[PDB]
DNA sequence: AGACAAAACGACGCGTCGTTTTGTCTCGGCTCCCCGACATTCTC
């Protein structure tokens, strides 16, 4: 008779809230609660979702922190080589006496950045490698290109003299320092490709297009031929651009069965696709034979200008490199003694495992040549197991007792779909699954093939031998064939017919020598665990040689059939090992089936199936289905379900139902969620944020008692995703338990559509209050722009109703301009009950009668419907005029963080590797601190500087967007010179001057710029800005970054008064909050540098209240009467800078129009917010603005008598 | 080179005559200037009323005089009471103490002079206790 | 009366809140787990 009613309206970040007291048979009840919790985010989020692109911050923090662990591996492995080589004693006494070898383990000394080439004596640098020097030099004199280079060229003429000469051991550890700099491209799998693998990069030249006869679109295809002779595979329309064309591809052959190349094509471009620079660089290293230092040496000596890192050499296979240095390794230890001396060997080895003596014991076998390459630069590591992330069965469980005295239960790991076992399980269930129809009158033909256990048997071991069964195979098994017979499945579809099996079957008869018996089932299962187990390429063929070893085997064609074997495809089934193995003999019939393979369990249940007896694990749907089995040999060739219900006794899954008690169950249920069980953060945070404010309601309006709730509406409004996973969690409040509400959801959730919302929208007037709502921004919007046109008179309504010019109306609607609507339609919602949502998903009637009750219940007379109740559209008026807009906030700046690493403790006498805690206090910062791009101070005694302001000078291209302006923005006098002149000699205009066409003639002829004086070229000049930059950090070469802060990192504005009255503002960086925080201060500092009081700080998504110029806000408090002239001057915080903080009303989500640079005209001038209001008044907000407290259902909080108790009633 | 704080301790040893050495260590622990918090002539303020029943006159004008000549008041500092419950967490001392020493760290000093604090102590890598008297 | 108080004063620099305008790290390979939606078949 009465009913609660909570309607409930999913947006993208919006959730809209409302709960009334019904009485729809007496047209009584009225709205008790109101609001929209929004979450907020920029639009950008909004249009990228819908497509996506990265839209996570989760994947931007997996980002940085696989560059971060990158960085410290090098670093790692640099430390290593510095212990390595301090060892060796190849580090010259100047570099090695300021690395720390004891504390900090290879690290450098602090507040030092060491060169290993430049000796610093009495303030001056000096180079130490002359000789080599004055050999390339030499060279250099010999090649005749100058006698004037820079000192540092000297590494790669050692590194082609290390291939074939002495060099010194300083020299060595620099080359070896480089290559751990430089290290290579290369994939962990390997798995050498088509012995050929072409993928040639070639530049050819189109001789002739013949034309083919091939007519298409009406347009005649040509082809195409190549002055070196192939033909390109696909055919060509426009002609322009293929006559004689200089085209590059790359082209991949496989040699064909017929014994002929199967030549590709693909069209790439040279200096724009990564895999053709790679390939062209490999191609022309190749050519070269010689290695990659030597080559990159002689490239210098031809042309001394050329750039190497980033232009010559970017990316090579990481074998280069490994031969190189190993080439360099080996013809250095036949000259170098301390290469030999085992003993000085053992020394790195146990320094650099001192607690693995198994490894030592194996690196003792090996030399200096596998500890430089294949242990300490090389070493890439596997990838980490997802093992541990593998779905687990429903139905095998383990218990035990842990340390604490309670019972929890481990799960068992699913099976990989490869598994032969599972391949049984599969089939069988195909066989079973299996049946017949024919072609002609399409008659259950089967029971005449398969009727007896003999034909399901020979099925069995016909399939059994094959790969693939198709339409052809089971149709001519049968004798069958393809003009009368189907099989009541897909007629073209094939379906797997144990893979594995016939795979391991078909290599194991190639490799010969051997009887056809050796492979059963016990082999095959242990075979398919090789292949499984060990994907590593050395380990595979080791283990292959191993198996053919201790099976009598020759190991001649089975490691050569054994090796190309396609990696399992990685997919899991449903169940595990166990539950599928106490499965299948239950469905197995024939001679494959016997009794004694039914477990103890399974056995009794047959016993007590047959017996007929009464038993509380059986019930009596299965004596219904288990009828026919009344002996124990009826329990042959039994489907999916029966042997399920036999195995384990539940008639798959019957779900729980379940019913919550109290908000204890509820937040119970949030506290167990787990963080990405959805398909993304935004429909995981939508339905979190939707249980905490049910709960919020629950306990404001109910108490969290039982069933408070009658009735729950929902709507949404790609989202879909939330339609039914919410209505199935919140089926768990309003669920009936007398067993009349059974299924997926609870029969009183009922869902709606937009056609029902709009309406009753437009029926019962909310159309019209809202609109009487939003006028006055149309009204504004008309003064600003001294028009009429945002309002547009009516006569039907006598009134002005809001509007939009036709060249602001891209995607403009009246809706989407506000929050509340989301409570709006919540209210909608919530009074539309479910024959309203019946009449108008269902108005086909069939006959006027049936649904003419409907008619005259809902509807006046079928013109209008009519009201919950008489005063609807007033009290919704009033309502909607008096909600306030809670906004979600992330203030996190720190918080803890766990750090657990691996080390050797020292436990009963033993070392054993064990995870350890991190020791003292560490936080993350869960902030971007700055923004990326790092400036670089500057200064020039040709500007005037403020005071508290600096000059940071950055390098950017010189392009088409330098003007006079900006060529005077750049920090070299000279370059603006030379610069100037170019572009007075270009009629002033930088975009013929500095394209790169005019770059290059800039380069060429720098002389008749320079006064005819000679300068070097430029590409890349540094830019100088003066602002606020600050220093990143404080040690080694961080106090010279100057960074900006990040976007969204101003979170915080204090408010200060003095003792006269005025008020004070200030923006603290994210630097001071982050240090006052781990301070354990406030945020704040709560007086500033002129002793001022705080009044308190401002962050984005606050609420504060603006009073009248007539009021005195002191001491007001009673924030009980709030009315609308009080709630139509609540602010929130927008963004914030300087001494500035922008506003916009609480009620605006979207402007009418934003700002344009060209009309110049905006609902919030430029900035799209404004530093004051938008009434007439326009009185700056900060002056006399009051910071208030709302809650998730936009609640005020204030201080009440109370509260004060309480305060220190909680510590009583 | 550094901002040095005292505490009661100095200023009661260095009034009493009954111990000679102690009163003198005291004195030349005052003439170097040595900063001072509010908190601390508010518990010498106490100790004088209290154990002394010194009149109110005169004592207020030894802290006038000490205050104007001899001691460099410090600026009672607004995030005493939140720095005070930082430093409680992982200190245990009498929390008259611990507001000292948060007051004492607020205002930038690098050296405490006291006795019963632990000397040689550091106190969050800001501030160590020192014994003078020995 | 003479010598203090303070207003001019000619200087530049500064700074002026109000507002708009400008700037903002980038691409490459690959593996392996989980979930979702829509297709077909069988059973409860
Ligand atoms: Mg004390």
């Amino acid at each position: 008779m009465i009913k609660n009613i909570l309607g409930l309206a999913l947006g993208t970040n919006s959730i809209g809230w409302a709960l009334v007291k019904q009485d729809f048979e007496n047209k009584q009840g009225e709205i008790l609660g109101m609001g929209s919790r929004i979450i907020p985010m920029s639009q950008d989020i909004l249009g990228d979702f819908g497509k996506g692109n990265s839209v996570s911050q989760t994947a931007e923090r997996t980002k940085y922190r696989s560059v971060r662990r990158l960085r410290e591996r090098f670093l790692l492995r640099r430390e290593r080589l510095h212990r390595v080589l301090y060892i060796l004693n190849f580090l010259p006494e100047h570099y090695a006496s300021q690395i720390d070898f004891e504390k900090r383990l290879g690290k450098f000394k602090v507040e030092t950045e060491p060169k290993l080439v430049w000796k610093n004596t009495d303030g001056q640098f000096s180079f130490l490698f002359q000789n080599s020097f004055n050999e390339m030099l030499e060279d250099f004199k010999a090649a005749g290109q100058e006698l004037k280079i820079p000192y540092d060229w000297t590494i790669y003429h050692l590194r082609k003299k290390a291939i074939s000469q002495k060099i010194e051991k300083e020299e060595l550890a620099w080359i070896l320092l480089n290559f751990n700099h430089k290290r290579g491209y290369y994939q962990l799998r390997g798995e050498d490709f088509e012995e050929e693998k072409d993928k040639t990069f070639v530049r050819l030249k189109v001789d002739r297009i013949v034309d083919s006869g091939e007519n298409v679109k009406g347009k005649i295809l040509y082809d195409v031929y190549f002055e070196n002779g192939w033909k390109y595979d696909k055919q060509v329309v426009k002609t322009e651009d293929w006559v004689d064309r200089t085209k590059e591809f790359i082209v991949s052959e496989s040699i064909l069965k017929n014994g002929e190349t199967k030549r590709t094509f693909k069209a790439v471009d040279s200096e724009k696709d990564w895999i053709a620079i790679k390939t062209k660089t490999e191609q022309e290293i190749e050519h070269s034979h010689k290695t990659v230092g030597t080559y990159i040496y002689e490239t210098l000596l031809q042309n001394p200008k050329q750039k190497i890192k980033g232009k010559l050499v970017r990316t090579i296979e990481r074998k280069f490199y490994k031969e190189e240095l190993r080439q360099i390794l080996e013809k250095q230890k036949e000259f170098h003694q301390e290469l030999q001396s085992d003993d000085l060997y053992n020394d790195c080895i146990r320094e650099l495992y001192r607690n693995n003596e198994v490894h030592q014991l194996t690196l003792r076998k090996k030399d200096f040549v596998h500890l430089f390459m294949e242990d300490i630069i090389f070493y890439q590591r596997p990838l980490r197991s997802q093992k541990s992330s593998v779905s687990n069965c429903t139905l095998e469980f383990r218990k035990y007792k842990g340390e604490n005295g309670a019972e929890h239960t481990q799960y068992l790991k699913a099976i990989p779909k490869s598994n032969p076992y599972y391949q049984e399980f599969r089939l069988w269930q195909w066989i079973f699954n299996l049946n017949l129809y024919t072609k002609d009158n399409d008659e259950n033909v089967t029971k005449v093939f398969l009727n007896t256990t003999q034909d399901f048997e020979n099925l069995f071991e016909f399939l059994n031998t094959r790969k693939e069964v198709d339409q052809k195979a089971l149709l001519k098994h049968f004798k069958l064939n393809e003009k009368t017979h189907r099989w009541n499945f897909v007629e073209d579809k094939k379906y797997p017919c144990n893979e594995t099996k016939t795979m391991i079957s078909s290599r194991l008869d190639k490799v010969e020598n051997i009887s056809d018996d050796f492979l059963t089932r016990d082999i095959e299962q242990k075979i398919w665990h090789i292949i499984y187990s060990v994907n590593d390429k050395v380990e595979y063929e080791k283990a292959l040689k191993s198996f053919a070893r201790k099976h009598h085997l020759d190991e001649s064609s089975f490691f050569e059939a054994f090796r190309k074997f396609p990696p399992f495809k990685s997919e899991y089934g449903s169940f595990s090992e166990k539950a599928i193995k106490k499965l299948l003999p239950l469905m197995r019939l024939g001679k494959y089936w016997n009794y004694a393979e039914i477990d103890k369990y399974s056995r009794e249940r047959i016993q007590k199936i047959i017996t007929g007896e009464y038993d509380e694990n059986i019930k009596d749907k299965v004596r219904e289905k288990s009828v026919h089995l009344t002996i124990e040999n009826d329990f042959q060739g039994l489907q999916l379900w029966l042997a399920q219900y036999i195995v384990y006794g539940r008639h798959s899954e019957a779900s729980m139902i379940g019913k919550w008690n109290s908000a204890n169950d509820l937040e119970v249920f949030l506290k167990d969620f787990k963080q990405h069980s959805l398909r993304n953060p935004i429909v995981e945070q939508v339905i979190t944020e939707t249980l905490r404010v049910v709960k919020d309601i629950w306990l404001k309006y109910g108490n969290g008692t039982k069933d408070f709730f009658n009735e729950i509406h929902i709507e949404l409004g790609d989202t879909r995703y939330i339609s039914k996973y919410i209505s199935g969690i919140l089926s768990n409040i309003v669920r009936v338990e007398d067993g009349s509400d059974e299924g997926v959801n609870s029969k009183n959730i009922v869902p709606g559509n937009g056609k029902i919302t709009t309406q009753l929208k437009q029926d019962w007037g909310l159309n019209d209050v809202w609109n009487d709502l939003i006028l006055p921004r149309f009204e504004r919007m008309n003064q600003l722009t001294n028009s009429k046109d945002f309002t547009a008179w009516n006569e039907n309504h006598q009134k002005f109703l809001p509007t939009v010019p036709i060249e602001f109306s891209k995607g403009f609607s009246k809706k989407r301009i506000d929050h509340r609507h989301h409570a709006l339609d919540a209210l909608v919602i919530a009074c539309a009950t479910t024959d309203h949502v019946n009449l108008l998903n269902n108005q086909s009637a069939k006959s006027d009668t049936k649904r003419y009750d409907l008619k005259k219940k809902l509807m006046k007379f079928p013109k209008q419907f009519l009201k919950p109740w008489e005063k609807f559209t007033v009290d919704a008026k009033h309502n909607l005029e008096s909600i306030i807009v809670s906004f979600k906030q992330n203030l996190r700046v720190i918080n803890k963080a766990t750090n657990y690493y691996e080390k050797y403790v020292e436990k009963d006498g033993t070392k054993n590797k064990e995870r350890v805690e991190q020791a003292g206090t560490n936080w993350a910062i869960r902030k971007p601190m700055h923004k990326d791009t790092v400036s670089g101070k500057v200064d020039l005694p040709w500007v005037k500087v403020p005071k508290g302001k600096i000059l940071t000078a950055t390098r950017k291209s010189l392009d088409s967007s330098f003007d006079l302006k900006s060529i005077g923005s750049i920090t070299d006098t000279g370059i603006q010179k030379i610069l100037k002149n170019y572009l007075a000699f270009k009629d002033g205009n930088p975009e013929l001057a500095f394209s790169p066409e005019g770059i290059d003639d800039l380069n060429k002829n720098i002389e008749k710029y320079n006064d005819g004086k000679p300068h070097q070229p430029i590409n890349k000049v540094r830019v100088f800005e003066l602002g606020s930059k600050f220093q990143v950090g404080q040690t080694g070469n961080k106090k010279g970054k100057y960074v900006e802060a990040a976007k969204g990192t101003n979170l915080f504005f204090a408010v200060y008064e003095d003792e006269k009255g005025k008020r004070s503002y200030e923006t603290i960086p994210l630097n001071e909050v982050i240090e006052r925080q781990k301070q354990g201060l406030t945020s704040v500092p709560l007086e500033n540098e002129k002793g001022s009081r705080l009044l308190f700080d401002l962050s984005p998504n606050d609420l504060v209240y603006v009073p009248e110029i007539d009021e005195n806000i002191d001491s007001n408090f009673v924030f009980s009467n709030l009315n609308k002239e009080k709630i139509s001057r609540i602010y929130k915080v927008e963004k914030t800078s300087g001494t500035e903080c922008y506003f916009v009303r609480q009620d605006i989500a979207y402007l009418i129009k934003q700002y344009d640079a060209k009309t110049k005209i905006g609902e919030l001038e430029s900035q799209n917010k404004l530093q004051v209001t938008m009434t007439d008044d326009r009185i700056r907000i900060t002056d006399t603005c009051v910071k208030i407290n709302c809650d998730r259902l936009g609640n005020i909080n204030f201080i009440t008598k109370e509260k004060i108790k309480q305060i220190f009633n909680e510590f009583r | 080179l550094d901002k040095i704080a005292i505490d009661t301790n100095i200023l009661l040893y260095a009034y009493d005559n009954r111990d000679l050495d102690k009163q003198d260590r005291a004195v030349e622990i005052l003439l170097k200037k040595p900063f001072v918090t509010q908190l601390v002539v508010f518990e010498f303020i106490k100790v004088l009323e209290r154990r002394f029943k010194m009149d109110k006159k005169e004592i207020t004008k030894l802290t006038i005089k000490l205050l104007k000549e001899v001691i460099i008041p410090l600026s009672l500092h607004r995030d005493i009471y939140n720095y005070s419950q930082f430093l409680l967490q992982r200190y245990n001392f009498g929390l008259s103490d611990i507001l000292v020493l948060s007051d004492s760290i607020l205002n930038n000093c690098t050296i405490l002079l006291s006795e019963d604090m632990c000397n040689g102590m550091i106190v969050d890598k800001k501030l160590k206790i020192v014994n003078p008297f020995l």
